[PDB]
């Protein structure tokens, strides 16, 4: 591709603001949706940073 | 007083308004929240239609209601 948004979704998640897979309900919102990108960001993020 | 708001993908928003507050204002905190403009979002109660010169109050809704929301199409 060429852009993706895992780095505003973990950085977020790990200590910076809510900033894709963040702002507020967005949380979620990235992997339960349709694109790929947004769906590493919940998986990725939401998955890794919650359970571990 | 809070509500909840139907998604077209099924997904309930948590947001928090006044019943004195108009559907126009509730629909900028969507689009806040989602990232979708508030021209695009519809808002439906019951089964009639909710006006931008409206307000909440109108259709006798309070904290803990759903509402409907359906605006803005991605494919056809």
């Amino acid at each position: 591709g060429g852009i993706r948004k895992t780095r505003e979704t973990e950085r977020l998640r790990r200590q910076l603001l809510e900033v894709f897979w963040g702002q507020d309900h967005k949380v979620d919102f990235i992997l339960q949706r349709e694109p790929y990108c947004r769906d590493i960001n919940q998986l990725s993020e939401a998955l890794l940073s919650l359970n571990f | 007083m809070l509500i909840k708001v139907k998604t077209l993908t099924g997904k309930e928003i948590e947001i928090d308004i006044e019943p004195t507050d108009k559907v126009e204002r509730i629909k900028e905190r969507v689009e806040e929240k989602e990232g979708i403009p508030p021209q695009q979002q519809r808002l439906i109660y019951s089964g009639k239609q909710m006006n931008d010169e409206k307000t909440a109050a109108d259709y006798k809704i309070l904290g803990g209601s759903v509402l409907h929301l359906v605006l803005a199409l991605r494919g056809g």
